[PDB]
DNA sequence: CGCGGACGAAGCC
DNA sequence: TTATCACTGGCTTCGTCCGCG
RNA sequence: AUGGACCGCCAGUGAUAAGUGGAAUGCCAUGUGGGCUGUCGAGCCCCACGCACGUGGGG
């Protein structure tokens, strides 16, 4: 379900942003009333709509140098191959599974914005759904990213033996 | 011809009936182990309430002759000839000389070996019996082995009376079978729809008077109990019913009032400690004309939980229910009354807006 | 031409048919003892539907009446298999009391303690009919009609009455499966040879266990057996045993046509 | 006297805590090892019934039966445990408290709660309102001329079906008794 | 199978424990506590990897924890049944007592024998009881199938152990 | 007054 | 801590007594 | 058509009454996120005008 309205804005959404610029920094200002100018772009396909309205305007905020797998395999993969610090992106994401649904949506942006700048890939719907399943299961969630993070990294560094 | 009734109900850490070491019944059933309330426990609390609402009362007793012999000594007989007498009440009856004592207990009238399940006024009726051959007793009494003297038709033609609790659940008597009747009423085990482990209570007694030795080291023993929605089921073979009490307007009100008291009725187990009296969330009367039906495989499947199951049990006795008139189908008059309104439940008939109409409803529809 | 039936019938707590003790008859079977309802309990049940629905057939269908002298035909071209649980099932055992209702200055002690065994589980009923010997005792293909048909409904509907009034053990069958074979009577016991692990239920999983027995057998003696079955679910789909039917007396009746 | 739940599910909360010794050891405070003991919060669903007839026969005057079950639903209203306070000060008085006299026989509303509350938000509220909709729902499924009647501290909500408002515990407790 | 995960989770972790504080201490602050947990998750740095149905998991966490959360005075194929029996016919506990404990943990569910298994497992290493971690492992994760097998095999494996021990000492 | 049904007499300690 | 712990039957032939018609 | 065929173990039943798990408890002492950096000719069609360089209207 929910992951098909992702993947509407996903498409959708990654074509306004490398294409229209007004639309672009009008959704990037929102990663309340100062967001509304967003709505006129992702409000009609929207717990869930904190979600969406959120990874649209962080997945929007990125440099222009930046423009299933989960999460977690995104950054243990970054670790490995970018070579980012790897015991504290360890820490920002034990302090993330912690998180309510509020709390993600502010912890995230410097994150995610952050693995994005050097070029890490990362699958926005996944994400998106990922965000949805806050409003019901948090903590399933939350596990789910660790686990992929921590298995992810072991088999990254066992089959480079 | 059937009345079968269903029910969900909800009990919080009730534990109204024990095993012999306090646990929860309970059923392996669909391979999860559920707690069960045994159908004899409610079928008694229901036989209770009947009998007080209606004002007729049945006294199921193994104690008859310390009985009798009390009514006897208040009608001015002594103490002993009132116990002689209530012997030969019970000595005069059964095929051998007479109805099988237990060993006599020192004081006491002997008890029955078998339970009796009679009317009071039945009783008084025995002592009236034995009261007008009180001489024929009274020179019985001397003799070392007395044989029984009052008349065995008249006694048997008066243990053949019958409460509508007998009616309804139906009697037994070995020893004189002609008094025996069949029961009207069907009362399934209630068991739980979703498995529950025994929750373990740690409990203490307070000592008031302070002592070292009374606190500290002591412990106090541990008491089990459970909790869930509990699935209940119940036929009254009304063809039967109409021939037991013999009139249909007393079988009509037999009825209604069995019903009633079986949705108002609690087993009362520990209930000064735990308070469980709670009303049933969903009950589905039908008047069934081929047979009754019980819906309990449709919790055969456990249900796994996290979530209230109030909810998915009703809307499971539906869905089964709808099934069941597709495969089966039937004329059967169905008919609810639910308290949650989420739902329309379409398969479970007309519903009605209150327990007692819907009783009524369906019992002025048999 | 024999036309049998399968049904996976569950049955609530209840002692439906018991031992000279209180405890249920069981069959150990598969390594694993199982309850079952031994075949003449449930046959006389039976017996006392189809001929009060009815109102010499049931001499003919049936062996011989149990009240009369034999009147040469004792046998009865009807093989009633004892019931027996899909799953082990342990001998759950109920303690009870009679309550004593005179109180004397002492309190509880109760009229009578006791304890009964009864269990409940999933039995696999199955039964197969002679239709050709029927035929050529009864004579008239009518009271063959009759008798088979009202014959297969009473065999559905009805359900031993033993301490049912202490336990309301009445149910409808999960899964019906009429098969009418010409080659010869079979049934799917072995399918159920190896007890099914317990905790989320059995009838659907007995229902896919009992389609690959028959897929199974079909395929080492494909025949031209006509079939059909109805379950109480439509979740789950079950082509080894034929064309599904919305209920219980449409099947009777497309295979009672299918006979004749 | 019925077993006090919670009407939300709540996880037992370990508490790490340390006992200091006071004259000082370099080694134990780096070291610093102490147990954690557990406590847990949440909003209480409580219930009770008194059977009159009962307690009238067992004190036999219906006046001590009166000054009894008075003193007694007072006493039910303002008594707390006391089980391990003096290190968390948990003396509250009930958010909502509901009588009702019931003639046939006492009704509990435990089933109201058994679907626990998800949460994010605050639990009184919707405690309350749900206690409010399971009443009305069971003095529709169930005819009654049981009196009932409430007192609340939220005034968010009207909370028509239990009956007639009091504006203090000690008046709904006295003109209930004395309206049985 | 997965008693071979779990004797690689025995030798790491108690391994990785008496030479480490700072991990000993994370991972034991989640002793009778779900994986999903947050309190829990410093412990998944150590664990996580080798999780080889959803019980499991349950059952490696919680072991692994309970495992660490002992005294360094317990520190340094037979059951936890067996184990019992010859601790309290060794060590003298109470019987009678452990006896009830036993039956109680016999009939909890996946989520009950972990909350009620810490206070037992623990006190009986108090005392150097000597406990078979990956039996206890493997056991743990057959609540997941057969919950009412593994109790039988655990009070079975008492009482029988008890009686030869007792029977032996003739 | 006739017919039908039910219980008893041992053998057995 | 204490009290409670069922009955009934699946033998033989005939005769007599009793209930009924 | 099998030491077989026909074939009910079955009628009844409160497990009851009573009960604090209680008293006490700092996870404390220590820490840069640091260095690098201008955002400056394809755009698809119709029409009008034009000095055919382009201008303008509409999508």
């Amino acid at each position: 379900y929910i992951l098909q309205h992702a993947d509407a804005l996903v498409k959708r959404v990654s074509k306004l942003i490398v294409n229209e610029p007004a639309a672009r920094a009008a959704l990037r200002r929102g990663v309340d009333p100062r967001m509304l100018a967003a709505h006129r772009v992702v409000a009609p396909y929207v717990a869930v709509e904190r979600a969406f309205y959120a990874v649209a305007a962080i997945m929007a905020a990125q440099p222009r140098s930046a423009r299933r797998p989960n999460l977690g395999v995104s950054l243990a993969q970054a670790v490995f191959d970018k070579g980012l610090n790897a015991d504290s992106t360890e820490q920002r994401l034990h302090l993330i599974a912690r998180q309510n649904l509020d709390g993600v949506h502010r912890h995230l942006p410097r994150l995610v914005l952050y693995l994005r700048s050097d070029q890490v890939h990362i699958d926005w719907g996944i994400l998106i759904r990922d965000l949805a399943r806050w409003g019901h299961t948090p903590r399933h969630v939350a596990r789910e990213w660790v686990q992929d993070y921590h298995r992810t990294l072991e088999t990254l560094t066992r089959q480079a033996e | 011809t059937f009345v079968d009734i269903h029910a969900i109900q909800t009990l919080p850490y009730s534990n109204i009936n024990r095993d012999d070491l306090g646990s929860p019944k309970t059923v392996v059933y669909g391979g999860k182990e559920r707690t069960r309330v045994s159908s004899q426990s409610w079928k008694r609390a229901v036989r209770h309430e009947v009998e007080a609402r209606l004002g007729d009362k049945a006294v199921r007793t193994r104690r008859i002759i310390s009985e009798i012999a009390k009514r006897l000594r208040e009608r001015g007989w002594d103490a002993d000839l009132a116990d002689a007498g209530a012997r030969q009440v019970v000595l005069s009856v059964g095929k051998k000389s007479g109805i099988k004592l237990e060993k006599e207990k020192d004081s006491e009238a002997p008890a029955t070996s078998v339970l009796f399940y009679l009317p009071v006024p039945a009783i008084d009726e025995l002592a009236a019996i034995a009261d007008e051959h009180r001489d024929a007793v009274a020179k019985e009494a001397a003799k070392k082995t007395p044989k029984g003297i009052l008349p065995a038709d008249r006694i048997t033609e008066v243990l053949k009376s019958r409460n509508v609790s007998v009616n309804l659940f139906g009697r037994m008597l070995a020893e004189l079978p002609s008094t025996e009747v069949d029961g009207a009423v069907q009362f399934a085990h209630a068991f739980t729809v979703h498995g529950t482990t025994v929750e373990v209570d740690f409990f203490t007694a307070v000592d008031d008077i302070p002592k070292e030795n009374d606190h500290g080291s002591g412990h106090m023993n541990a008491g089990q109990f459970s909790a869930g929605t509990f699935y209940r089921y119940a036929n009254v073979n009304l063809d039967r019913l109409v021939e037991n009490t013999g009139d249909a307007q007393t079988a009509r009100t037999a009825v209604a009032e069995f019903l009633r008291a079986f949705l108002s009725t609690v087993p009362s187990g520990k209930q000064n400690a735990t308070a469980a009296m709670t009303l049933p969330d969903l009950v589905h009367i039908a008047v069934r004309f081929d047979r009754p039906i019980s819906f309990a495989p449709a919790f055969e499947t456990a249900l796994y939980g996290s979530d209230g199951y109030t909810l998915r049990a009703c809307q499971e006795l539906n869905n089964y229910a709808e099934r069941l008139r597709e495969v089966w189908p039937d004329d059967a008059i169905r008919g609810y009354a639910t308290v949650e309104n989420k739902t329309d439940l379409a398969a479970l008939g007309e519903r009605y807006d209150s327990y007692p109409a819907l009783i009524d409803a369906m019992v002025a529809a048999a």
